[PDB]
């Protein structure tokens, strides 16, 4: 993604050593996760509620006559 | 995944009914009270006007 070699080696490898585990990748890390879990709720409340997985089809109304 | 497709097929598929009368009488409500409007008072009204204009002949007398 970016450069120096020796360095990077410690690094860049370290980008994909994360990713070159997927199952916790190189650590998914418990706090990440918790921190995550944490956010993806309070993201949820922060969202609209209406889930997310599911299509909100149409609803129907009638106007004022008199 | 699958969400938005699952979506856009059914989005691209879901279909809106068009909103309820309440007050159509006016069709009616009109044409009925329109021949009161028009045909009966306005021919009574004809009649009326007539004898003033025939009595305006008369009067031309």
């Amino acid at each position: 993604l970016d450069p120096v070699q020796k360095l990077f080696v410690d690094k860049i490898r370290e980008y994909r050593t994360k990713r070159q585990t997927s199952g916790g990748p190189v650590d998914a890390g418990p706090e990440y996760q918790q921190d995550l879990d944490r956010e993806l709720f309070k993201l949820k409340q922060m969202y609209g509620k209406a889930d997310m997985n599911t299509f909100p089809n149409f609803t129907f109304e009638d106007p004022k006559f008199e | 995944a699958g969400l938005v497709d699952d979506f856009e097929k059914k989005f691209n598929a879901l279909k809106v009914p068009i909103p309820e009368d309440k007050y159509t009488a006016q069709v009616d409500a009109e044409e009925k009270e329109d021949v009161k409007s028009c045909a009966e008072f306005l021919t009574q009204s004809k009649t009326r006007i007539q004898e003033y204009e025939k009595e305006l002949e008369k009067m031309r007398n």
